[PDB]
Formats: C-alpha cells, structure tokens, sequence
DNA sequence: TGACACGTGCCTGGAGACTAGGGAGTAATCCCCTTGGCGGTTAAAACGCGGGGGACAGCGCGTACGTGCGTTTAAGCGGTGCTAGAGCTGTCTACGACCAATTGAGCGGCCTCGGCACCGG
DNA sequence: CCGGTGCCGAGGCCGCTCAATTGGTCGTAGACAGCTCTAGCACCGCTTAAACGCACGTACGCGCTGTCCCCCGCGTTTTAACCGCCAAGGGGATTACTCCCTAGTCTCCAGGCACGTGTCA
C-alpha cells in the first residue's frame, strides 16, 4: 500500500457526513486525499522549522499550533 | 472523537515530516500529532461544507470534485 | 484604470458614511484619500463580481442573480 | 433622491463589465449597493478611528492605506 | 513627518544604481517605497512569530534568518 | 556598508513590529536589524534590475513604476 | 480547457527518449498514467509560460510573442 | 525525422492559444521546443532518480507527483 | 507466479503542411515638450567615542515527563458482492427577462471665489 | 500668537452619458426518461486503541553569567532638500512593409481495438 492510502474511504465518508452532505462522487476521495496532503505538507514543513528554530528535535503541541496559526488565518 | 484513524493520519504526518527535513526524523509527541489531526479533520469538514453550499446552489445532491475545486479557488 | 464610479456621488456617500460614524462631526477628506478609498472600492466590487461570475458558470447560467453575490461572500468570509 | 442612491446603475454595470460578465439581473444593482455601503462602512470606521488616534480632523490618504491594510488582507 | 519617508529618494536612487538603471521616473520613489513596507511587514511579521515561539523578547538574528528563509526562496 | 540610512530604517522596522504585537514592542538585537536591512536591500536591488530588464526590452531607457508592477507579477 | 492539447503518442515517444538519455540505455516501463499526468504537467507549464510571455509582449507595443519575450519571461522567472 | 519535431507547429499554435496569445512569431517553436524539453528533462531526471529510489523497474504515477512537486513550486 | 507494459496491423475520421489572398501590426524617424541629471550650499539628521545602567539572551544542569517499543486482542471497523432506487445527465419547450440603439436632459467636472476650521514654528 | 492649507458652499457652462421606450431573442426552469452509481445489507478479515512492563531521549524550569540593548551627550560630518540650468528622451504621429491570419485541399497519422509477446518483486 501506500501511506496516503491509509486514510480509508470511509474515513472521508464519515468526515464528509460531519459536514453535512448526503451524496459523495466516487472521485473525491481521490481529490480530498490531495487536498489533505497539501495542507498537511504546509502545516508540517512549518511545525518542523519551528522546531528547528527551537533547537529542539521532538515537535512540540506549540510548534503545531504556532504552525497552524501562521498557516490558516 | 476523531473520524480520521489515528495511527494512519500519524503515519502520514510522519511521512511529510521526513520529507520536509530531509532525512533527519523528529520524535512526534502525541500533543502535536493530536493537534495536527483536529486540524486537519476542522479543514475538510469546512471545505466539503463550502463545497456542498456550491453544489445544492448548482442544483444537485452529489458534490464532484470541480465544486470542491471552485471552492479553495474562492477561499484563496 | 480609470475609476468607473464617478467621483462626487461616492465622495458624497463617503462622507455621509464618516458622518454616521463620528455623530455628524465632520473630518474633512483629502484628495488622494478620497481617491484611494475610491479605488479600493472599485477593485473589491471588481473582484465580487469576478466571483460572483464564476459562481455563475459553475451553476450553468449566464446572468448573475442575488444569490451568487450572497455566496460568493459567504464562502469568502 | 436617497445618497446611496447616486451610485447609478449603469456605473454598476460597468464595474461588472470590467469584471468580466455578459448578462446582469436587475436586482444585482440594489444588492451590489448594500454590499458596497457595508465595505464603505468598514473601511471608514478604521480610517476614523486612525484620524482621531491622530487627534486631527483631517482624514489623510494614509488613514485609508491603514484602514484598508487592516480590513482586506 | 511620516516614517516611510525617512527613506529618502537619494537612498532609492542609490539602490536603482546598484541595480543598473540609468533613468529613474519620479512615482518609482512612491511605489517603491510601497513595496519595501510591504516585504518588511512579512518578514517583521514572522520574525515576530518566531520570537514568541522562542518565548523572548529579543528578536535575534535567527529570528530574521528563519523569517527570511520561511519568506523568500 | 549599507546605501539605506541605519536609523530610519531602524525606525520603520520598530514602527513595523509595534504593527503586529499589538503596540508592545521587542528588544531589536542590532545584528538582527543589520542583517534585515542587508535583506531588504538585496532584495530592492534584484527588484530593481529585473524592472530594468523588463524596461530595456520595451524600447524605454527610464524605469517606471508599471515595470516594477510587471516585475512583481511574472516574478510571483 | 482541460482537455489535452499535445498528441498523446509522439510526447509518450519524447518521454522515453529522454528517459533513456538518462539512465544511458535502461527501458524503464513508463506506466500510462504516469504518461498522462506528465503531459498535463507539461502542458500546463508551456500554457502558464505562454501567458506570462503575452503579459511581457504586452509591456512592449508588440501585440506577437517573440523567442526573446519568452527568454526573459524565463529568466524573470527564475 | 528527429523526436522532438513530432510535436508539430499547430500543437504548439493550441497550447498558446490557450495561453491567450492571438499572433505567433515563425521562430517561437523552435524556441519552445527547446524549452519543453528542458523542462522534460529535469521533471524525467526527478521521476527516474525516484523510481530507483523505490527499487522499481516501472515509473509510476507517484514518481511523476513527487518529480513535479520537487520542480515546480 | 500473475498482473502490466511494448511492437504489429487496419482504418477512418481527425488532423498536419501549402500556398492563394492581404492587411495590419511591426519597424524606422522627427520633434516637442517633459522631465531627469548635474553644479552650489548649508544645516539637520546620522554616526561613532564614552559613561552608564541593566533587562534579558545564552549556557549548564537536574529531573521527571512524555516517546517509542515487545506483545495481545478483539472488536469495532474496513474491503467487498449484490441489490434496489434515487439522482445526473441528455433533450423539448416556451416565455419572462435581458441586450443594442436614440432620444430629452440632469448631474459631474472643470473654472473660480467667499467663508472658516485648525495644528502648528 | 497669529498663518498657510484645505474643505464646504455657491455661481455657472459644457457634455455626455442616464432613463425610458422600442424590438429581438434567448436560455433556462420545468418536465421526462435512460443510465448509472451508490448507500446500504450482510460476511469475513483486520488492524488499532488501550493496556501491561520497559528502557530511555530529552523538554523544561531554575540558576548563573555576560552582554549587548537602550540611553543620552556630543563632536563631527556629510549629504538631502532645494533651486536652477542642461540636455536626454517618451511618445504621438507618419510612412513603408512583410509575414503571419484564414482556409481548402492533399496527405499523414491517433488511437480504438485485437493480438501476441516479454517482464518483475
């Protein structure tokens, strides 16, 4: 397998009827499944540079936040 | 209360972060990897409900992939 | 690049608006800052209207309505 | 006549026009003219809150770049 | 006086020098000055992020670095 | 050695900080205004030589602010 | 808009040409979708380019694309 | 025939087309040509240096997204 | 060992190349006014000595605090085959609602002047 | 302790596009059906969250040290703002031109398929 595989379709069927819809096409799995993995890299690469400006080697909850903060709104 | 399973969404967390550092794996903590899957479960439940606001304005019930699409081109 | 909204109707609105907010004290405008807010304006309405179109081509018709606007500044924010 | 009321249809129009569409609705126009009021509202209210931090009576073209900085991204 | 201005239009005619013009139109000055604000408010900015991570007061060196990495290439 | 003064953009850079820390203001370590000012005046300059770039190829002699804007577009 | 502008065959032959180039005699199978996504890839990146270069022919009185307003388009660039 | 020369002018004349442009200089093609395959030949680089990362004899899709990604933005 | 890519063969419409026509954008030039570049000057903000004061970054160390792992399990969850039905999409239609165009004209923009409001050297 | 800059209101001219009315038409919401695809039922595998120990890398807080930030004076200093003359040129208009836009036709082929063959973790 590979790794982005791993979140299932029924994981973005669940996730999908949070948001409130009834009906899914059988190709946004696919597409939500890039989606995700764009914001993650963002997100990620600068929870890692945080923490590279931290001198630290584990990334920290902060580090994520931070991250997310200067990442979405 | 996590839709996406945990240990896939750590792997793939895991997966991004050694390739944005090159090789060097950095020790997750569970805070961050937590935080980081609450995250990322708020974004796409905002974006499949903005996406499925363009497809019942489109006339439909069954959101494709292109509503989805408009929508991060309109969110910027 | 010119300014399609003619200038002494939205400086009279500008000012009316400047009105309300400071009770009726009235701050007096310059020039380029009229002419700036203008501008602005001008590019923000431009840009709706550009969203408000593509909401438009995505639900099929040609014509804007009342509601593409509506959605494309709700999913704006 | 009403002072919103001066921004006329045809100027609307041509806003549209440069934004690229070909058909308009006739409601657009009132629905354009309440939007635009609420983004003049905004902007203004920070440009005035910046002149009366100035303490002066005088709103500059620099109140308005502050303004819009800090309303549109 | 107003802050941007302390960047004098010889310094900016300095700066086109190195960067080889030989002419320099009279709103350049303006517009230039507009564009420096602009790229040190994104840096300033996270800059200023970075040194809240790093839990200071001080902004440092690194911090820069680290903004000017995280902003241009 | 520096073609912008030191001090005022020193200023500037304060006034720019108190901007987004909601009026406290951080301690500046010189080392990290210097090395600031030598980015933004490396990064004026490359500017500046693409905008003469782009003038050179439309027939003119003198910059324009049109060109700086045209730069800014293709360059990202 | 979507639709692919380049023959499908001939861009396959370039691909692994310059496949082989590279490696220096080793045929690597080329699975078809990886085909396609390369020449939506490339094609969008030749169609961004052209634009680019029109916005740098449009600077000049110029309304025709010239090698010269897409070399500097290049270099602008990066 | 040479294999760069399969694709012809009118492929060319539709890619720019599509890019906006309504006149096309006689010589741009060759031009292009040589661009296109500048950048086949870095993209192709990436996806073959990832192909053996993977120990595969075959390129896959994923090469190809991950080449793409570590060229182009 | 089983799923996936490479070379032959047809053909049929779908597309590549040529030249007949041409005109319109491309190339070279003149000058007119605009508007940068340079000569003089002085002082007003810049910039290194120099005392001085110290808030705070940087480094070292202890401690427990959270990471990763060996191993289970089982049980909620995922992949899947089949099914009934609900929506997507292709198509007909017709009629309210838009676009172009001209005409009386009504408010904007330039021109100019009287009056005051006001932070300020 | 008064002053130059700028807005508000008014008198008044052009000008040019604003509103209305006409016709033409169009395109889109409703209706109708083939298709298709998909949410769910039911089976069987599966793999993941938590629990035991288990060792252990190291994050963080506390303390000590220096150390450069902030401050001002201050002598100097040197170059920015301003003004005026000199002259380079942006560009609008003019004239020539040449080569790339349509495009119908002769000719090459993309690929849909049908098949056979070799290949790799």
């Amino acid at each position: 397998r590979d790794n982005i595989q791993g979140i299932t379709k029924p994981a973005i069927r669940r996730l999908a009827r949070r948001g409130g819809v009834k009906r899914i096409s059988g190709l946004i799995y696919e597409e939500t499944r890039g989606v995700l993995k764009v914001f993650l890299e963002n997100v990620i690469r600068d929870a890692v540079t945080y923490t590279e400006h931290a001198k630290r080697k584990t990334v920290t909850a902060m580090d994520v936040v931070y991250a997310l903060k200067r990442q979405g709104r | 209360h996590l839709l996406i399973r945990k240990l896939p969404f750590s792997r793939l967390a895991r997966e991004i972060c050694v390739k944005f550092t090159r090789g060097v794996d950095f020790n997750w903590q569970a805070q961050a990897l937590l935080a980081l899957q609450e995250a990322a479960e708020a974004f796409l439940v905002h974006l499949f409900e903005d996406a499925y606001l363009l497809t019942l304005h489109a006339g439909r019930v069954t959101l494709f992939p292109k509503d989805v699409q408009l929508a991060r081109r309109i969110r910027g």
